Formats: C-alpha cells, structure tokens, sequence
C-alpha cells in the first residue's frame, strides 16, 4: 500500500529487506515490541513453590 | 491498478492460452494472419479490460 508495489515483488523479500523499503519511504512502524511481564502477588494454584 | 491485476491473474490466462495452443498445428501457428482486420479493440473496452 505505502510503497506502491505488488505482492509478487515482495514475496521473496526478507524481513530486513522489507524493513529497509518502508524506512526509506518514511515509515517507522516496522518493529515488534515485547510486552513487560508482571509477577502475580500470590502463588498460582497447583504450582507449588513457583 | 492495471499492473496489480495483471500480476495476480496472468497464471490463469497462461493456462488458458496453452490449452488452445494444443488445438492448432505448427503450420497454422506460423501462417495465419489477421488480414481482414475484423478483431479490433475499442478504446473503452481495452482500458476497462485491464
């Protein structure tokens, strides 16, 4: 959509190649983000000492 | 728009052409010509086709 190309052209391109194409055009949202883990206050059920 | 449609749908037309090519011999392949000019495409039909 953004770079005006077809699915057949981008079929063989890898993640690193695709990230460069969008970044050159000015699109910065090309990265996944890891969620932050939060610990439970109590021990989970059926999970002794965990 | 025309580039995208041709990229997606060329395989179906390639199979269709090959099927009808098997009907004609090599002599008819290299000899027949559009001498009369009956099959002429209207401009409105061409741009609506793609």
């Amino acid at each position: 959509f953004l770079t005006n190309t077809t699915y057949d052209i981008v079929n063989n391109d890898t993640i690193d190649v695709l990230k460069m194409k969008l970044r050159n055009q000015g699109w910065p949202f090309v990265e996944r983000y890891n969620a932050v883990e939060i610990d439970m206050s109590v021990e989970p059920l059926r999970s002794p000492g965990q | 728009a025309c580039r995208d449609k041709t990229s997606a749908n060329w395989r179906g037309y390639s199979v269709l052409v090959s099927r009808y090519r098997s009907l004609i011999p090599n002599e008819l392949f290299e000899s027949l010509r559009n001498i009369s000019g009956e099959y002429n495409i209207n401009p409105q039909d061409e741009h609506s086709f793609f």
